[PDB]
Formats: structure tokens, C-alpha cells, sequence
RNA sequence: UCAGUAACGGCGAGUGAACAGGGAAGAGCCCAGCGCCGAAUCCCCGCCCCGCGGCGGGGCGCGGGAAAUGUGGCGUACGGA
RNA sequence: CCCCGGCGCGCCGGGCCCGGGUCUUCCCGGAGUCGGGUUGCUUGGGAAUGCAGCCCAAAGCGGGUGGUAAACUCCAUCUAA
């Protein structure tokens, strides 16, 4: 058919062609390195865990996910920050688990 | 008290706005003063532009302006790295640079390229050390001529493609441009809930077929 | 004191290798240590 | 504060320099503003452009 | 100038025009708009019906520029270009119709108020109205959209 | 690589090996007075992502400031105004107590340039807060280029005027559309500019 | 200029910005950190030459000190080595 | 006619031994801070614009913002302490 850019719809907007450029360098700020890694997990062998941390631990031993979620969210703040630290601890518990195993 | 018909008026007058009144009879004087500092300024830096660095294309924002085009801050380093100048070099020469500014569309790119490319050819180039010309420098003819450039370097003007009469297509009589329009706004509005019945659309009849 | 003398025998040795050598501080020995170049490391205790 | 200072329309003050202009080559008016002009030769009085150096 | 003014009229006269039983007190009646509601209801109800009360809703942080859509009608359409253009189609032979870009006279949006020369066109706009495209069909023309 | 070892050390204050130290700490730092010498930085890390650097003309102060709220000082809790200033308790300060922090130590050190400060401990009553201070006269100093500035006399007492990077957030200070009170520099700034009325010559 | 506007408000009295646009002016940069360089860094003392009413420059001292709990060079998100 | 200043041209003794393009391998960040709760003030900022006290208290393809609270999900945009 016929067709005309317009203002309105999905595809609104003036045409123009999109160019492709390496993003600006200051956009990996907060990019995990394996040395900066290396430097947290010597940190957390020397310092170990929080005393709310150990308490979600225990909530999660048990099975008991949905409350450990509640618990570290009142402790963190927000959901998202929690639901990324529940995921941490499962990890830190699920290989403990496989080191005992070994 | 209101009194007939009037409008129903709020001035901000409950401050101690005498207090803080700005007069402006220095305005004349604050005129000259700018101006003469203009004028001891282009005496400074002559030759150089009185007007200062050369600004690039930009495209204003909002769909307000977004038709017109104006002086940005300064030329953006894939433009500079496009036009081969090195962005420490640039400001030297009469060039502006904007780190933060970033080229989304080529076309856009391309005109403050060719921007730069023309200004590099409209460069005289007095030699460091006067005596003593170099690789890049201007010939000494050249120089006899350089004159100090008044207003903005290279102008920027919004131009306009003009379009000469065609004979009208059956195609284009034929468009329907409101229908169009408010089938795209349509569209556009029932797009997120028809992929949602789309969904679960299938997700009803699987589980009747499975 | 020493290390002016060689400096100005080597401006004589001029004018006509680096031996093993402690490391101090725990930014050098940190770093050292990282990278495996340390065979023994010693800390203060206090 | 007091407004001191007053806007004046650029069409009206082109205008009032036409006016100003018209009747300054009348020997009435001319006259009437009080100027001896009773034995210039002419009015308007063109000179010639010796008399700018 | 205050040689004009009331004032050298009313020297020698006592009161100064506001009479001698009411007198010129300070602020009787209140301040500002004061009553609305009250001793002063029916000035407002009178000459501002609307005045008290909320309506729609609220929107937060507007932006008027994304709102921007200046409109012409089709009765002014052909003054956005030179007389010359219009005259020069009507009396060519080859059909060809002359292109009208309203963005570029910096407008939007196309309305159809008035009526069109008999001379095909060629309208480009963000926006049309529907009696506007029928207006801009009758005459031949056609309506072009553009983004 | 120690000061990335020690940054992340220090972000794990409710380890065992941070809470033994913070306990004690807090607690020697309580037997001492107010305001207090510190002979290096307590936390060599943090001290100098701050700016401070490890050479003559630099000194670090230990401050004491009490935890807790502004009491409204008035007599007998009495305001004499209208209901809506009769808050003698629950009344905040402008500022942070590290700002106070700062403002303490520059006073009494009116010869030295504060540049900058850090938390150190605390408990239920006190904050701990080492200041860095520049002695802006010191040769150190003065000879090198890139520390000239805060000799300059437009420098005195930068943590009395709400300049250091504690003293400035309580300013409301920043870019965007969360900030525009300080438009201008400064709400007072931003209030004069517009409050004033501005009546041209023409109008 | 937006704009007495979006908004706030016994939504009463009242209060009330910003983006975009046009101008004045126009200028950009430096650390910590990550590294590598034999601390390559700095202050003060005495003697010698120049200068000495903005106390500085150079040469010499197995002269004292600060500094490895980190000074200087390179380098900072526009990436850098 | 005196004085100060500025702008230029030469000599002595010093410092610097300096750059660009493409490949290859490497490195890259500010914590009792952010964010969250509550309280008081504050703002036009309205399920809370900014600031502060107290409590909780981070992360690293993370974090902040995207003017109506919240979950899921894409985008855009910056890179705080
Ligand atoms: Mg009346
Ligand atoms: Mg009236
Ligand atoms: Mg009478
Ligand atoms: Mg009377
Ligand atoms: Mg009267
Ligand atoms: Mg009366
Ligand atoms: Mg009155
Ligand atoms: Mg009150
Ligand atoms: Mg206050
Ligand atoms: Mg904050
Ligand atoms: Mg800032
Ligand atoms: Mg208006
Ligand atoms: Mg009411
Ligand atoms: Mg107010
Ligand atoms: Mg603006
Ligand atoms: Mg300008
Ligand atoms: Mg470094
Ligand atoms: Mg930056
Ligand atoms: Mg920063
Ligand atoms: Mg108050
Ligand atoms: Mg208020
Ligand atoms: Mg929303």
C-alpha cells in the first residue's frame, strides 16, 4: 500500500538512519572484575556474615523462603534489593551444602 | 469589594515587595559597558573570530522545535575523531568540543562533519614561531589577507527543501489520511492488551487440547 | 647516603644488574603477594 | 519606580519625522516658528556638499 | 497627567467625593477577595459561576510543548504560498498540483473551516481533520502525512 | 592493592572482626575530651579519598558531638506564638552532626583550613568524626601547585559557610528536577531572584 | 519568555516553580582508587654564586627530619596503561 | 617634564627529553554512604520536593532518575556518597 511516517502510532516519528557507536565507557560503571571479586571474596572469608544475614540463612534452611524474603526486605529496604540478597544466601547455603557433601 | 461585573484578580502583593524591587536605569550603562567590553576583547584575540569558537548543528528538542535547528555547545568527539582532529587540538584552533554530546542518527553526524571539514578549509594558520613556518601552517600570501570575522563563524540557517508542483497519482488520491490516523492511534493503544488475549488466548484452547 | 654514591659512580662508570632487595609497606607487599612474586612475607604484629 | 520612561511605535515615530519634514519646506510654517527666513532662496535650502569638510 | 485627574476638581469640596454618612473608611466589606462565600455571595455567584469548587483531574509536571499543534483552516491554506504559486497551477495544462508543506509555515494540524479554490493540491501535515482531507479531495488534491 | 582490601573491609561494620573493633574504639575515644589531636588517621583509606595526603601540613582531629535532635531553647518550653510553634521536642537541625563536627574543630583551629571529615564510631550518645585540616601557611603547602587553592583567603573557614562535602548537603544543592529550591546557587539565591520585582525602564 | 502557568491551598484567603525557546557570557579540569617506576617525593638547617621592600633560583653537605600506616611521575570514566 | 605599567627583542644558568594512527594483552572507581521505615521542618512538588534526628542497612550487567503507591517486564538516561 501507500505509507507515510506519522506522529501517532507505533512506529511514530521523524525517519532518520540510527547509527551504531561503542557505548560511552562511563556506562560499566558497576561491571564486576574477576580482581574486585577476588578482593570481596577474601573479605567475606576474613569477616564472615551479618548477624541479619545468618538469621535469613536459618529462615531459608528450613524451607521457609517467603518468610526470609519479608525478613531481609523489612531489613534492606525494598524488594528488589531483597529478592537479590535471598539469592545470595541460597547460593552461600546451597554451597555449603556441596562443600559438606565433598 | 467587587463592584458589577470584573474580573476576580490575585496580585502577589502581601510581601514587602518594596523592599526588593529591581529598577533597571542602569540598563544604558550596563549596555555600553557590555559592548565595550566586546569591542577591547575582539582588539585582544584579532585575528581570531570576535564571535568565538565555531558551534555545531544541533536539532532542538520536544516536537515544539524539533523542525529547527540551532548552535550547540560544542562538536562531539565521534564527530572530531570522523573529521580527524584530535579533540585536545581541537580548542586551539577555533574549534568547540562537547564530550557529553552524543550522535544518534548518522545523517545528523555526517552534517557536523562536513561542518568541521568546511571550517578546516576556511583556516589561516599563523605559524607558531612567525619566522619559522611548519607542517600545517598557511602560506605567508595567505596571512596578508587574514582579517578578523565578525558575527557567529558559518551561520547556522534553517533551509528548506523546496518541492516543485507533480501531477497528483491515483495512490495518493486515493489515501485516507484520518482514517489512517486514528486507526494508528488505535493501534497503538490496544496493542498491550491484544497481545495479552492473544496469550492467553492459546494458553485456554492448549489446555483444552492437552 | 649509599644509594647517592651509586649514582654517582654510575655517572663515573658513564663517563668512560639489581641485586635481590627486601620489600616494604603493605601496598608493595599486597600487590606482591597477588601476584605470586613474594616467597615469604613477614607482619608486624602490633 | 515612578515610570519615568515611554514607548512610542515605530510607525508613529516614522511618522512624526514625515510630519516634521513635510512642514519644514512650507515658508508659512517656517515662518511661524519664529526663523528669519525671509530672504533664504529657497525651501528647502540645499547646499552643496562642499560645506560637510 | 494629574492636572486631568479628579483630584484638582474636588478641592474645596469636603469628603473628596466619598460622601459625608459613609465616609471613606478603610476596608469595609474585607480585603482582597474576601466573602465569597458570605457577605459577598452574590457578586461571585452572579458574575463567576464556576468559581468555588474542583473539577478533572489533576496532572502533575505538564509540559506544553508536548501539546504543541498550531492548526490552520483550508480558507487560509493557499496564503501560506506565494500568489505566483497558486496562479502558475491554476493556469498549467499538465495537471500538476502544487505542494502546500503546513510544518514548514509552522503548523500541525489541518481544519476544514472554508471552502477550497478549484485547484488540486498536494497538503502535507502531521494532522488532518476529517471534514479537512474531504475538503482537500474535492478540489483533487490529497492529503500527505508526515512524522 | 591494601586500600581496596581496607575499603571493603570497612563495609562489613556488622562483621565480628568490625563490631570488636568499633566497640573498642568507641570506647577509648569516649575517656578522651571533645575535641582531640589525632596523631594519623584513624582510617588511613578514607582519609585520603577525601583528600587528604600523608605529608607535613596536614593534621586530623578527633571531634565529639552528642547524638540527638534540636530542643527548642526556650524557657520552661513556653513559645508565645501560635499553635503552630509550640514544638519544643521532636525539632531537628538544619544540619548533620558531622557538619557540627567540622564546625567545631574549625573554630578552635581558626589558623588551619578543614577539608574534610569521616565517621568513625559511635554509640547511643556520642558520634565520632576525624576532621582533616590543612595548615594553610606550612611550605608543604603553599609550594605546591595542585594545594594553592585552599590557601587562597576566599577559603577561611569553608565549614562555617556550608563549602565542605558535609557542610554542603544540608544546602540542597544539585542538578535536576529534585533541586530546583537552589536555583541560583542557593535558596536564598533562588528566593531573592524570585521575589524581586523586576519594573524596566520601559514598561 | 514560559507564567500568575503545572501545582499547592479551612481547594478559602492566598501561594506558585521547572523543561523546551531567544539572548549576556563562555573554559575547562584535578585526585583517591586500579597499576608501574630502586621514594624516583617533600620540609628545615649551614656554606658558595646571582637576587634580595612578594625571601626566590642554582651548587654543595656519610647535615636533621617527614614519608612504605604511601610522597612524586604517568593516569580519572571523554576511557586509561 | 617626571613616575608606574604593559607589550616585544637578545644573553647566562637551569628543567622537559615529550607526539599521532592501528593492532595485542591488560585495569577500571568514593559505605554507617545509598536505599528503606518513622519523626519534625520545608517545598508548587501532590501515597511525601529538599533537609535533619533515630532505627534498619546494601549492591556490582550494580546504583540513581524516568512528577500517583506497588509487582512483573522491557526501554532511555546518567554514574552519587
Ligand atoms: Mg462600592
Ligand atoms: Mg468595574
Ligand atoms: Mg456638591
Ligand atoms: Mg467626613
Ligand atoms: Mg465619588
Ligand atoms: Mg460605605
Ligand atoms: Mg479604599
Ligand atoms: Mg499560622
Ligand atoms: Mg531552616
Ligand atoms: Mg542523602
Ligand atoms: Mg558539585
Ligand atoms: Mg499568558
Ligand atoms: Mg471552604
Ligand atoms: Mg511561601
Ligand atoms: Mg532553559
Ligand atoms: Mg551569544
Ligand atoms: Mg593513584
Ligand atoms: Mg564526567
Ligand atoms: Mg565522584
Ligand atoms: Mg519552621
Ligand atoms: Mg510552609
Ligand atoms: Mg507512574
Amino acid at each position: 500500500a501507500l505509507r507515510y511516517p506519522m506522529a501517532v502510532g507505533l512506529n511514530k516519528g521523524h525517519k532518520v538512519t540510527k547509527n551504531v557507536s561503542k557505548p560511552r565507557h562511563s556506562r560499566r560503571r558497576g561491571r564486576l572484575t574477576k580482581h574486585t571479586k577476588f578482593v570481596r571474596d577474601m573479605i567475606r572469608e576474613v569477616c564472615g556474615f551479618a548477624p541479619y544475614e545468618r538469621r535469613a540463612m536459618e529462615l531459608l534452611k528450613v524451607s521457609k523462603d517467603k518468610r526470609a524474603l519479608k525478613f531481609i526486605k523489612k531489613r534492606v529496604g525494598t524488594h528488589i534489593r531483597a529478592k537479590r540478597k535471598r539469592e545470595e544466601l541460597s547460593s552461600v547455603l546451597a554451597a555449603m551444602r556441596k562443600a559438606a557433601a565433598k | 469589594a467587587p463592584s458589577r461585573n470584573g474580573m476576580i484578580l490575585k496580585p502577589h502583593f502581601h510581601k514587602d515587595w518594596q523592599r526588593r524591587v529591581a529598577t533597571w536605569f542602569n540598563q544604558p550603562a550596563r549596555k555600553i559597558r557590555r559592548r565595550k567590553a566586546r569591542q577591547a576583547r575582539a582588539r585582544r584575540i584579532a585575528p581570531r573570530p570576535a564571535a568565538g569558537p565555531i558551534r555545531p548543528i544541533v536539532r532542538c528538542p520536544t516536537v515544539r522545535y524539533h523542525t529547527k535547528v540551532r548552535a550547540g555547545r560544542g562538536f562531539s568527539l565521534e564527530e572530531l575523531r570522523v573529521a580527524g582532529i584530535h579533540k585536545k587540538v581541537a580548542r586551539t584552533i577555533g574549534i568547540s568540543v562537547d564530550p557529553r554530546r552524543r550522535n544518534k542518527s548518522t545523517e545528523s553526524l555526517q552534517a557536523n562533519v562536513q561542518r568541521l571539514k568546511e571550517y578546516r578549509s576556511k583556516l589561516v594558520l599563523f605559524p607558531r614561531k612567525p619566522s619559522a613556518p611548519k607542517k600545517g601552517d598557511s602560506s605567508a600570501e595567505e596571512l596578508k589577507l587574514a582579517t578578523q570575522l565578525t558575527g557567529p563563524v558559518m551561520p547556522i540557517r534553517n533551509v528548506f527543501k523546496k518541492e516543485k508542483a507533480r501531477v497528483i497519482t491515483e495512490e495518493e488520491k486515493n489515501f485516507k489520511a484520518f482514517a489512517s490516523l486514528r486507526m494508528a492511534r488505535a493501534n497503538a493503544r490496544l496493542f498491550g492488551i491484544r497481545a495479552k488475549r492473544a496469550k492467553e488466548a492459546a494458553e485456554q484452547d492448549v489446555e483444552k487440547k492437552k | 647516603q649509599e644509594k647517592k654514591q651509586r649514582l654517582l659512580a654510575r655517572a663515573e662508570k658513564k663517563a668512560a644488574k639489581r641485586p635481590p632487595v627486601l620489600r616494604a609497606g603493605v601496598n608493595t607487599v599486597t600487590t606482591l603477594v597477588e601476584n605470586k612474586k613474594a616467597q615469604l612475607v613477614v607482619i608486624a604484629h602490633d | 519606580w515612578r515610570r519615568w520612561h515611554r514607548r512610542v511605535n515605530t510607525t508613529q515615530k516614522r511618522y512624526a519625522i514625515c510630519s516634521a519634514l513635510a512642514a519644514s519646506a512650507l515658508p508659512a510654517l517656517v515662518m511661524s516658528k519664529g526663523h528669519r527666513i525671509e530672504e533664504v532662496p529657497e525651501l528647502p535650502l540645499v547646499v552643496e556638499d562642499k560645506v560637510e569638510g | 497627567p494629574s492636572r486631568l485627574r479628579k483630584t484638582r476638581k474636588l478641592r474645596g469640596h469636603v469628603s473628596h467625593g466619598h460622601g459625608r454618612i459613609g465616609k471613606h473608611r478603610k476596608h469595609p466589606g474585607g480585603r482582597g477577595n474576601a466573602g465569597g462565600m458570605h457577605h459577598h455571595r452574590i457578586n461571585f455567584d452572579k458574575y463567576h459561576p464556576g468559581y468555588f469548587g474542583k473539577v478533572g483531574m489533576r496532572h502533575y509536571h505538564l509540559k506544553r510543548n508536548q501539546s504543541f499543534c498550531p492548526t490552520v483552516n483550508l480558507d487560509k491554506l493557499w496564503t501560506l504560498v506565494s500568489e505566483q504559486t497558486r496562479v502558475n497551477a491554476a493556469k498549467n495544462k499538465t495537471g500538476a498540483a502544487p505542494i502546500i508543506d503546513v510544518v514548514r509555515s509552522g503548523y500541525y494540524k489541518v481544519l476544514g473551516k472554508g471552502k477550497l479554490p478549484k485547484q488540486p493540491v498536494i497538503v502535507k501535515a502531521k494532522f488532518f481533520s476529517r471534514r479537512a482531507e474531504e475538503k482537500i479531495k474535492g478540489v483533487g488534491g490529497a492529503c500527505v502525512l508526515v512524522a | 592493592g591494601a586500600y581496596k582490601y581496607i575499603q571493603e573491609l570497612w563495609r562489613k561494620k556488622q562483621s565480628d572482626v568490625m563490631r570488636f573493633l568499633l566497640r573498642v574504639r568507641c570506647w577509648q575515644y569516649r575517656q578522651l575530651s571533645a575535641l582531640h589531636r589525632a596523631p594519623r588517621p584513624t582510617r588511613p583509606d578514607k582519609a585520603r579519598r577525601l583528600g587528604y595526603k600523608a605529608k607535613q601540613g596536614y593534621v586530623i582531629y578527633r571531634i565529639r558531638v552528642r547524638r540527638g535532635g534540636r530542643k527548642r531553647p526556650v524557657p520552661k518550653g513556653a513559645t508565645y506564638g501560635k499553635p503552630v510553634h509550640h514544638g519544643v521536642n521532636q525539632l531537628k537541625f538544619a544540619r548533620s552532626l558531622q557538619s557540627v563536627a567540622e564546625e567545631r574543630a574549625g573554630r578552635h583551629c581558626g589558623a588551619l583550613r578543614v577539608l574534610n571529615s569521616y565517621w568513625v564510631g559511635e554509640d547511643s550518645t556520642y558520634k565520632f568524626f576525624e576532621v582533616i585540616l590543612i595548615d594553610p601557611f606550612h611550605k608543604a603547602i603553599r609550594r605546591n601547585p595542585d594545594t594553592q587553592w585552599i590557601t587562597k583567603p576566599v577559603h577561611k573557614h569553608r565549614e562555617m559557610r556550608g563549602l565542605t562535602s558535609a557542610g554542603r548537603k544540608s544546602r540542597g544543592l544539585g542538578k535536576g528536577h529534585k533541586f530546583h529550591h537552589t536555583i541560583g546557587g542557593s535558596r536564598r539565591a533562588a528566593w531573592r531572584r524570585r521575589n524581586t520585582l523586576q519594573l524596566h525602564r520601559y514598561r
